[PDB]
RNA sequence: GCGAUGAUCACCCAUGGGUGGGUACAAAUGGCAGUCUGACAAGU
């Protein structure tokens, strides 16, 4: 009887998760289009209400996630991190080192604005039109940083 | 003349002597007193239904337009080919004035005595038709019609979205530490099989 | 540790312990509505800040005869994010009533959601200007307090008032000269509000100048005598 | 040990308990007055 | 006084009666 | 020794301790109250005891204007001398946040002055007649 | 009455582009919403000037609402291009923000602007 | 003269009365947004999940409602037709077919 | 009609309460507690 609760608990916790993508959908389409269902959840679990995630600016939302480690190294003189929570997103997962700093500028830029269009859109048809451009346009920028080499060829 | 008076418990329609004249008497004679609303008690009472959102559509109605309730209520009001009736809105007004039943209104005349004085006895009212409290009546149903003036869309909600990855966190712990309670008290049977499986669904 | 003072009006309090403060009681315990410190002494209190509610300065720059009792019934015109429609809620208690009226859509939502936490506050996000579009919702009110910012104030009000307010009631309201005018004197504004109100057969008892807490601001308190 | 008294750190601890902070505070009056 | 006295009894007797339950 | 990331930090603790504190304090008002009378015979009988129904310490104390029907600090230790320094302490401390604030925000202003002087512009030193120091950019637009 | 609230006439933009061109000169205008949001928060911002033609208008209209929170006021142009033109930039700025310095000598003319601006409100 | 069983039965009840309150605590938020009267009615948990269960939405008050909710567990206490009339004249915010599954899955799950 | 299977061993007001303290859990929009930089980067 307890495996049966134990394996309930894991099927209810699936159909939770489903109904979270679902309810994310639902609230911020572009966040959703442009840097995924969970982090965009866990930013807003972070600010609280999403008009106060429109009132933070970028860099609140880029070091959103190491509060401790950046107001340590602001104290101690030591480097600023610069992921945050933004680093669990599948596009700074796929960048690696430099490459993932400055996606995690651009994407925490690129997400503030389409934020800040996702929470003040009277009006919005949740289609994913400006996720999905600012998307290409990070696409894009991380296409040529990765095309930017360092060793002389 | 009729008068007809919006309520959060519905809508109160009443007779008075042949107006202007009645609401002149009540303001020179101090007339919001429970002996003025015995003489003008009640005439034609309807209650609206039971339904949250038909009410909140109802009273959306009374701000816009009019509705299939006010027919309903305004079926057999007239007794002679002309009946006169007050009212406190102009465009309700001349709405009631184009409608079928083609009676004539009073749009917002002096008859801020009339509305005031019975807005102020309506607690003798009560007896009448209400017989209940009309405050938590109006707290629901000025809720409900912010609500509706608000765009709300049902889908949109930070909080719960907030509470439920809380609960998701929540149950991803509760899920973790309930394994490892089954898996050590398995371990009776198979440590072995607790060690070489490492999934708490598997398991 | 931290003795109660009741104050002159029934409702509103003050603490005298480590820090002075003026302060009411709770309603919601354990819940800050703005952000605002509460107190244990047990009983739950709850203390009010000037500057963010001017109402708050007025009871502190002193006012004769406060018209929101806890038995009465009081309408907020231009109740913008609530921070005092909850205090007046606090101190008229579960016998008082407290209808607030505001148009703008965000603070509207932070008033619906204070609304959802006191059944004090009744929400009205029906325009102020046209009281008949919300006549159903409203009836009889006591007193009136205005903190709108349009520079037909006193019309607004007589309107409220005409439609609103019982006979002998409660007008008090809040003037700003830098909205109004913001190129003459503070004195002949208010005087001139103060003919305003004689107009619309207000009888204004007293008005007070909020000096030390904000910058050219007023509070005008007054009676409705003879309406119907 | 306690609950009221258990703190994140042995110096604090140190610093909580009197008998040392007496015996401090009078050998480091006594040595300073030697020094000086 | 006689509630740590009647505390030290029924310890004394389950401690016997976790002796015979044991063994 | 120190820069603007541990300053401006410094700055934005201090500010949200000062906004703590003065959300704490309390002042006394100070405005100019006046009554509306009908009559001048009223006015010339307007007494603040009458129409307060109070007393003297009553009147001259604009918060607690208690009625006399309403008539009809020593559960501290040493009450004249210890409360009343609790205050006027927790008044300074308020103080002296307020004066450390003023001086390192001009620390930070020195500090940032220095370091866009640094930074970037094609420059002339202009000195100007009370000895102080300021910078000329030329007029250009930064690509 | 659309979102976008104050927005000047064109005598009135010219002469606010005019201080911005010379607050920028000496150093007293910041570039960028983020960072006219990150004065905002610093509360050295003492007036803001923002785009009407950006892609949307959401993303600008996020701060008014702190300009109302930290009473610091605020006013639209038509053209971005021709705010980042008065920036002094290659690419066009959306939203700049007026610091504040006691020893600037344009100083009277920001209050200037600021009395027009607060009659404008 | 195993005794394990005991020792973790112990340790398994403790968790599960403080898992039974937290989630039928959450149970009470997520059904309090929709009627918070109904947790100002019933303080019981677990007939607070139950009632949640059978009333899923409060727009469906009916007379063999009053029968089968008061058949939930009594009449006598008043609980049956002071929850009809509140949820009748209810504030309470409506949510979707989703968040009500969810809840009700929920509840479900705390009685279970 | 005993006992090793165990004898015996902080205040105030007069066998009642307040203070003080310790034990476990829960809430805090209670405190620690403060949200990095800003015009250039790459090929020719």
């Amino acid at each position: 009887a307890l495996a049966e609760q134990i394996v309930e608990f894991a099927a209810y916790r699936e159909q939770l998760s489903n109904y979270l993508s679902a309810r994310m959908k639902a609230i911020a389409p572009n966040l959703t289009q442009l840097v995924g269902e969970l982090v965009g959840a866990r930013l807003i679990a972070h600010s609280g209400s999403l008009i106060s995630l429109a009132k933070s600016p970028a860099s609140t939302i880029q070091i959103l996630g190491a509060e401790k480690a950046l107001f340590r190294a602001l104290k101690t003189k030591h480097d600023t991190p610069k992921y945050g929570l933004l680093y669990h997103a599948s596009l700074v997962g796929q960048a690696t080192g430099k490459n993932k700093g400055k996606i995690a500028r651009v994407l925490a830029a690129k997400a503030a604005v389409s934020l800040r269009y996702d929470a003040l859109a009277e009006d919005r048809d949740d289609s994913g039109d400006i996720g999905l451009e600012s998307r290409a346009k990070v696409e894009n920028r991380l296409s040529q940083l990765e095309g930017r080499d360092l060793r002389t060829t | 003349a009729y008068v007809l008076t919006e309520t959060s418990a519905g809508y109160a329609l009443l007779k008075a002597s042949d107006k202007i004249y009645k609401s002149s008497s009540l303001i020179q004679d101090l007339d919001s007193s429970d002996k003025v609303l015995k003489e003008f008690k009640i005439a034609a009472f309807s209650k609206f239904n039971s339904a949250a959102n038909a009410l909140e559509e109802a009273n959306s109605i009374i701000e816009g337009k009019v509705s299939s309730q006010l027919e309903k209520l305004l079926e057999e009001i007239k007794k002679d080919k002309k009946s006169t009736l007050i009212v406190s809105e102009t465009k309700l007004a001349n709405a009631i004035n184009k409608l079928g039943l083609n009676f004539n209104v009073v749009s917002d005349a002096v008859t801020l005595d009339i509305y005031r004085a019975i807005k102020e006895y309506l607690p003798e009212l009560l007896p009448g038709m209400s017989d209940n409290d009309l405050s938590k009546m109006s707290l629901g149903l000025a809720h409900s019609i912010g609500r509706h003036k608000l765009k709300f869309s049902a889908d949109k909600v930070d909080v719960m979205i907030i509470q439920a990855i809380a609960l998701l966190d929540d149950l991803d712990k509760e899920l973790n530490t309930y394994a490892m309670r089954c898996k050590e008290w398995y371990g009776w049977h198979f440590p072995e099989l607790a060690k070489i499986v490492t999934d708490s669904v598997a398991y | 540790k931290v003795v109660i003072e009741p104050h002159r009006h029934a409702g509103v309090y003050i603490a005298r312990g480590k820090e002075d403060l003026l302060v009411t009681k709770n309603m919601a315990p354990g819940e800050s509505v703005y952000g605002e410190k509460r107190i244990s002494v047990k009983v739950e209190y709850r203390v009010w800040n000037p500057f963010r509610s001017k109402l708050a300065a007025g009871i502190m720059g002193g006012l004769d005869e406060l018209f929101i009792a806890p038995g009465k019934k009081v309408l907020y015109l231009g109740a913008a994010s609530g921070t005092s429609v909850s205090h007046v809620s606090d101190v008229v208690g579960p016998e008082g009533v407290v209808y607030a009226v505001e148009f703008s859509h965000r603070p509207g939502r932070e008033l619906i959601s204070m609304a959802k936490k006191r059944p004090n506050i009744i929400p009205i996000i029906e325009d102020a200007r046209h009281p008949q579009k919300y006549r159903m919702l409203i009836g009889m009110v006591d007193c009136v307090f205005a903190d709108v910012a349009q520079p037909d104030q006193a019309r607004i009000i007589a309107l409220n008032s005409h439609m609103f307010l019982k006979d002998q009631g409660g007008v008090v309201i809040s003037i700003k000269a830098n909205c109004i005018d913001s190129t003459v004197d503070a004195e002949t504004v208010f005087a001139r509000e103060v003919q305003k109100l004689r107009e619309e057969r207000i009888k204004p008892l007293e008005q007070l100048t909020l000096e030390p807490y904000e910058r050219d601001h007023c509070i005008v308190v007054g009676r409705y005598m003879r309406s119907g | 040990m306690n609950r009221k008294e258990r703190k994140s750190t042995i110096l604090e601890t140190l610093m909580g308990d009197e008998a040392s902070n007496k015996y401090f505070k009078r050998k480091y009056n006594e040595i300073q007055e030697k020094s000086t | 006084k006689n509630k740590g006295r009647i505390s030290r009894y029924l310890a004394n007797k389950c401690s016997m009666a976790s002796r015979i339950d044991n063994y | 020794t120190q820069d603007s990331n541990y300053v401006r930090t410094l700055r934005q603790i201090e500010l949200k301790k000062l906004e703590k504190g003065a959300k704490q304090l309390m002042f006394k008002s100070s405005g100019n109250h006046t009554i509306f009378v009908d009559s001048r015979e009223k006015m010339n009988e307007f007494t603040p005891e009458k129409f307060f129904n109070t007393t003297s310490e009553m009147v001259n104390r604009s918060e607690n204007r208690l009625t006399k029907d309403q008539l009809a600090n020593a559960s501290s230790i040493m009450p004249k001398e210890s409360l009343d320094k609790k205050k006027l302490k927790k008044f300074k401390q308020v103080k002296q946040h307020l004066q450390r604030e003023t001086q390192l925000k001009q620390v930070q202003q020195r500090m940032d002055a220095q370091r866009e002087l640094l930074k970037k512009g094609s420059k002339k030193k202009i000195v100007d007649s009370s000895g102080k120091i300021s910078f000329k950019w030329k007029k250009q637009r930064k690509r | 009455n659309p979102k976008a609230f104050p927005l000047a006439d064109a005598a009135l933009t010219q002469q606010i582009l005019d201080v911005v061109q010379q607050a920028a000169n000496l150093r007293q205008l910041k570039k960028g919403a983020n960072e006219a949001t990150k004065t905002l928060n610093r509360g050295i911002s003492e007036f803001i000037i923002m785009a009407a033609d950006c892609e949307p208008i959401e993303i600008l209209l996020h701060l008014p609402l702190l300009c109302e929170d930290k009473n610091v006021p605020y006013v639209f142009v038509p053209s971005r291009v021709a705010l980042g033109r008065a920036c002094g930039v290659s690419r066009p700025v959306i939203a700049a923000s007026i610091t504040t310095n006691d020893a600037s000598a344009i100083k009277t003319q920001i209050y200037a602007v600021k009395d027009k601006i607060e009659t404008l409100l | 003269k195993n005794d394990n069983h005991i020792i973790q039965a112990i340790a398994l009840l403790d968790q599960l009365d403080k898992d039974i309150n937290t989630f039928a605590m959450r149970v009470k938020e997520w059904y309090g947004w929709h009627f918070p009267e109904l947790a100002k009615l019933v303080p019981d948990n677990y007939t607070f999940a139950k009632l949640v269960l059978f009333i899923k939405d409060k727009a469906s008050l009916n007379d063999d409602s009053l029968h089968d909710l008061a058949a939930l567990l009594n009449e006598d206490s008043g609980i049956a037709q002071r929850v009809i009339d509140n949820a009748r004249i209810s504030m309470g915010q409506d949510i979707s077919e989703t968040d009500m599954e969810n809840v009700c899955v929920f509840a479900q799950r705390v009685a279970s």
